[PDB]
């Protein structure tokens, strides 16, 4: 096993999704 | 009474406002006790508590009171109402993987939005089941990591449809920051999906945006995504470059993990590119984060690829000293590095 190929392999399925949330609010 | 119940549903609303959502609870549960005859604060109350729940992470809860909100909805006739209690027990029914049953709940959010002629409801219904399928995807991927099925790529493409179909209506629009958040979700998708070229056009476009909005933190992530993206085209430079810009924003945003991540990656492509000193630099700063943080899985990472490095460049006897470091943080590799420095 090697680190660099161990590093890329869990990249694969990586990304920083959109964070913003869409849950919607009812007012009071 | 119903004006005691008001008081109460105000009072919960402005605590889970001020982050005092467990309080805020308390205040809907005091103001049902307390009744009242107004279906459109009761319904505003139940879906307040829906998705107070849903952020305190009960999401069983949070889905009861979503749905008790949307069957009180359907019982008064408010549609665009109906469509808000759809689209909010379609996210919870999402982040429980529950991933039919949210989509459902989604198109029926996107049927009525389409009905009312509610544009901007119709593109957040788009987005929303963008990422139902976007989350669907990724949760197939991981649960068997070993194959890449068909059901993946289809939950995926339905993802690629519908982000699509929200970055067009998005641009109708001229809403500038929500092309921005459907460009980074296309980016993603497509990044899942492998079609990597079509990754870095997305995730560059939210580059350009953010940096309208002056969006750090949107830029951070698209930076972070763009390297990732080159390094599966083997443009390594690129990958390298987008990397910095990345640990720059993170170091700018006090953000220690990312700044931690974006060194390993760095260390990581320097070695591909047979860099080894400056790959060395940028993993000692990953491990002393990694240190600092207390995130031990993190440090034998690191002492792993330190002492790979070290050795890449005859430095035989310190690597000897990161991969034992590596066996005691951990073990069969370690046991094989420390018996082939020897």
């Amino acid at each position: 096993p090697e680190p660099v190929a161990s590093w890329m392999s869990e990249q694969r399925w990586a990304g920083e999704p959109e964070v913003m949330c869409t849950l919607q609010h009812k007012s009071i | 009474g119903s004006s005691m119940c008001l008081e109460l549903a105000l009072e919960g609303e402005r605590l889970c406002n001020a982050g005092d959502c467990r309080a805020g609870v308390a205040f809907f549960q005091a103001a049902i006790q307390a009744g009242t005859e107004d279906l459109r604060t009761l319904s505003a109350i139940y879906s307040q508590l829906g998705n107070a729940y849903f952020y305190l992470g009960d999401y069983n809860k949070a889905m009861q009171y979503h749905k008790h909100d949307l069957t009180l909805a359907k019982s008064m006739n408010d549609r665009l109402g109906e469509a808000k209690s759809s689209g909010n027990l379609g996210n919870t029914l999402k982040v429980m993987g529950r991933f039919d049953e949210a989509a459902i709940c989604c198109e029926r959010h996107l049927t009525l939005a389409r009905q009312l002629g509610d544009r901007l409801s119709e593109g957040r219904a788009l987005y929303n089941l963008g990422n139902v399928y976007h989350a669907k995807g990724k949760h197939l991927g991981q649960r068997n990591p070993g194959k890449f099925g068909d059901d993946v790529k289809e939950a995926l493409t339905r993802a690629v449809e519908f982000y699509q179909e929200n970055l067009k209506l998005m641009r109708d629009l001229g809403d500038r920051g929500a092309q921005g958040r459907a460009c980074g979700n296309l980016g993603n998708t497509y990044y899942l999906l492998g079609d990597f070229q079509a990754a870095i056009e997305h995730h560059q476009e939210r580059l350009r945006i953010a940096r309208e909005f002056g969006d750090r933190a949107a830029e951070r992530r698209a930076n972070s995504n763009l390297g990732n993206s080159h390094i599966f085209l083997g443009q390594f430079e690129d990958a390298a470059e987008h990397y910095k810009r990345t640990l720059a924003l993170a170091v700018e945003l006090g953000e220690r993990e990312v700044e931690a991540q974006s060194c390993y990656s760095l260390g990581n492509t320097y070695t591909l590119l047979h860099e080894f000193n400056t790959a060395i630099e940028y993993h000692n700063r990953h491990l002393a984060i990694a240190q600092e943080l207390g995130d031990r899985i993190g440090e034998a990472r690191a002492c792993w690829s330190l002492g790979n490095a070290h050795s890449a460049i005859g430095g035989h006897e310190r690597a000897l000293k990161y991969a034992e470091q590596h066996l005691q943080l951990a073990x069969x590799x370690x046991x094989x590095x420390x018996x082939x420095x020897x």
